[PDB]
């Protein structure tokens, strides 16, 4: 139905570098979140730094 | 004294176990093998529980043994994974709720003696994605209390990761459902075939990194526009996964009697359009236009042709072992059949994947283990601020022990990731200066 923007440089603030080392989980707003913010908010940091808010994801 | 016969008994044990467990001559069954290892262990625990009379020291030795000689196999997992799912699948010898118990209890105790338990962990979640897409779930609640019970066996820490990912495969299934319940009762459809609307996100799930394209016919085509026009009239903006690459249907179609539904794959999906709607079509044309993969192709072949006489209704040239292009094939409906809907039997083979599928699958599932270990190391030392060069080392050995087996490489490559992404306040030349900066 609809594309998926993720940013490749960055969706946001993520403290996190354009790299897979630090897209598939949902954001807050069900529009997708950077790859390395994802990343960064997995299970990086305690505290999310990469969606503003904090990011957690949810769903299959 | 009491030692000197535990040497000989552990000896005995051990050769018994690679001898059992050895690879000499291939084909073998893992539901035969479980059933050896399992077989092997009662006798092993009626022995100790009749003449040891529960003793310490006997059962430490026997578990030692078993830690020592079931990891011999890379393979071994996977076929355990098999012998759980299949066992929990319905006929099943029709195995009573005791017996089932039983027969969990003993593989949650065989997962605690397993010492890799990442990969076992992997093929069980992707046994349970196969058996929720299997659509023959016998007893969901059965399901979830064996989940339960395996990840209490394994250790809270060990299986968040999978009680999560359950939960969520669960929540998923759930949200299909009400949203497929919700679009029927939306006084509406995009052709009538079976509500097969496999729309869910594949963010923690075992989604193939490859996802097959099949040529959409008109009405495929208006299918598609259909479900996704209800998708967006159902959660704007959000687009979950609903590849077509095991994208299935039921529908009545018929290729130009007696009225049949017609049960096909994805890639048989294109042929059999084909068939409904033109005469005469090449096989390479065919694969041409639909670019279903040569495996796919020679299945659908096996399952078409080459099956069943009742199911026999094209003489496909060659309809044998061998593919040959160009095979001209026609669905002639006008041949007697016995059952009232045409299903194509799905292809289960021997329990087991293809050798290079297999490899590239354990890379996969190894790199993402080290993707995961090189994160959480950077945990270890931001916990504590503070760490050296064997200290970390230490630390991330510490949580990377029952899941996996911590690797100095790891650690070095996430010691450096520390200060080129500058995750951490550590320093790549300065080993002994290590802070935490995210």
């Amino acid at each position: 139905l609809w594309a998926w923007d993720i940013v490749v440089d960055n969706c946001a603030i993520c403290r996190n570098h354009i790299m897979d080392l630090c897209t598939v989980a949902w954001g807050v707003c069900n529009h997708a979140f950077h790859f390395h913010c994802i990343s960064r908010w997995l299970k990086t940091r305690q505290v999310c730094p990469l969606d503003n808010r904090e990011w957690e994801f949810q769903k299959y | 004294g009491l030692k000197t016969m535990c040497e000989c008994m552990s000896s005995y044990l051990r050769e018994q176990g690679k001898a059992l467990v050895s690879e000499e001559g291939e084909g073998k069954n893992p539901v035969d093998y479980i059933q050896g290892l399992l077989d092997l262990k009662s006798r092993f625990d009626r022995f100790l529980l009749e003449s040891f009379n529960n003793d310490r020291l006997f059962k430490q030795t026997i578990a030692g043994d078993f830690e020592y000689f079931l990891n011999l196999n890379s393979r071994s997992p996977e076929y355990l994974s098999l012998f759980i799912d299949d066992k929990l699948k319905k006929g099943v010898k029709g195995l009573t709720e005791q017996e089932v118990e039983t027969i969990l209890d003993k593989a949650m105790v065989l997962f605690r003696f397993m010492q890799e338990k990442d990969v076992f962990e992997r093929y069980y979640k992707q046994h349970l994605a196969r058996r929720l897409l299997t659509n023959k779930s016998v007893s969901d609640d059965s399901e979830k209390n064996m989940i339960s019970k395996l990840k209490t066996e394994c250790g809270c820490q060990f299986t968040s990761k999978l009680e999560g990912m359950f939960r969520d495969m669960s929540i998923s299934n759930t949200t299909m459902d009400e949203f497929r319940q919700h679009l029927q009762a939306t006084g509406v459809s995009l052709g009538g075939v079976d509500l097969t609307v496999r729309v869910l996100t594949t963010g923690y799930w075992p989604t193939q990194s490859a996802t097959p394209k099949c040529n959409i016919p008109p009405a495929p085509r208006h299918a598609f526009e259909i479900f996704r026009r209800f998708y967006l009239a159902k959660h704007s903006g959000r687009q979950l996964t609903l590849q077509h690459h095991m994208g299935s249907a039921d529908l009545n179609a018929t290729f130009y009697t007696r009225k049949h539904i017609l049960q096909v794959s994805t890639f048989q999906m294109t042929i059999l359009m084909l068939f409904n709607n033109r005469e005469k079509y090449t096989f390479e044309e065919i694969q041409q236009e639909t670019d279903i993969p040569e495996r796919e192709l020679v299945r659908a072949l096996q399952s078409l042709a080459c099956g069943k006489p009742t199911q026999r209704v094209l003489t496909k040239e060659p309809k044998s072992k061998e593919i040959e292009n160009g095979h001209i094939f026609t669905v002639n409906d006008q041949f007697t059949s016995k059952l009232h809907r045409v299903k194509i039997q799905t292809v289960a083979a021997k329990q087991g994947e293809s050798d290079p599928e297999r490899k590239e699958t354990r890379q996969k599932v190894d790199d993402d283990r080290k993707h995961e270990i090189e994160a959480a190391i950077v945990r270890i030392m931001k916990s504590r601020k503070k760490m050296q060069h064997n200290v970390l080392v230490a630390e991330v050995t510490q949580q990377l022990k029952a899941r996996f087996l911590p690797s100095p490489v790891v650690i070095k490559k996430r010691i450096e990731g520390l200060i080129e992404r500058e995750y951490l306040a550590r320093t790549p030349e300065d080993r002994k200066v290590y802070t935490y900066v995210a």
